[PDB]
């Protein structure tokens, strides 16, 4: 539907292909497979977007001015909170960092 | 030395008291999940938005660095989905699928290359 000046690919990550991801502190903890819920388990999976690599914004940013900038899109991050546990063994929710968005940079010459 | 082409601002949300769902519906957001034990776990998110009802006429405002020449642009935001607790239009509390705003991208709106 709609244009961005980058172009983007999105997928749901499940925990086995994000093991450990890195938590708001700096630290480095290990995602869990399940969520426990009253009434069950929820599998937990993550919805990352990153820059496609098979696109046509590589090269630059789409509709930039060529004639004032250069541009790039790259890939950036967002926190997503998650059943984690960390280096001491700990269970607890905590904000992992995940690709959430390719957003677009100008930069001169 | 780089810059931005739209201007975000990340933060907590702590006021999301709706959300649209994979489906595309409308379910409300609870405030607290409750978590097995003793204090119930509180819900929240961490989102990026765009920092852009203005005077008439005016308005014109696109991405910083498109060629206005060729381009009508417009900073929207764009969505990721996470899983919260939530409340559908008949009542069914669960776990659902969520759009949450995790960042202020460019929009091409029309035109080309001096059309």
């Amino acid at each position: 539907g709609e244009l961005s000046v980058c172009d983007s690919i999105s997928e749901w990550v499940t925990a086995a292909d994000k093991k450990t991801a890195v938590d708001m502190s700096g630290g480095t903890v290990t995602v869990l497979e399940k969520v426990p819920v009253s009434k069950g388990q929820l599998k937990q999976y993550f919805y990352e977007t990153k820059c496609n690599p098979m696109g046509y914004t590589k090269e630059g940013c789409r509709g930039i001015d060529k004639r004032h900038w250069n541009s790039q899109c790259r890939t950036t991050q967002s926190y997503v909170r998650a059943l984690t546990m960390d280096s001491k063994k700990r269970i607890g929710w905590r904000f992992i960092r995940i690709d959430t968005s390719c957003v677009c940079t100008l930069t001169i010459k | 030395g780089e810059l931005a082409v739209c201007d975000a601002v990340s933060g907590w949300v702590t006021d999301r008291r709706t959300a649209v769902d994979l489906r595309g519906r409308e379910v409300e957001v609870l405030g607290e999940v409750p978590a097995a034990g003793g204090s119930p776990l509180r819900q929240y998110f961490f989102e990026t938005r765009c920092k852009a009802e203005g005077g008439p006429g005016a308005g014109g405002g696109g991405c910083r660095g498109v060629d206005r020449r060729h381009w009508v642009s417009e900073c929207k935001a764009k969505q990721s989905y996470v899983r919260a607790l939530t409340a559908d239009a008949q009542g069914r509390v669960g776990w659902r699928w969520i759009r949450i705003d995790t960042a202020c991208v460019c929009t091409l709106l029309s035109r080309t290359g001096r059309a």
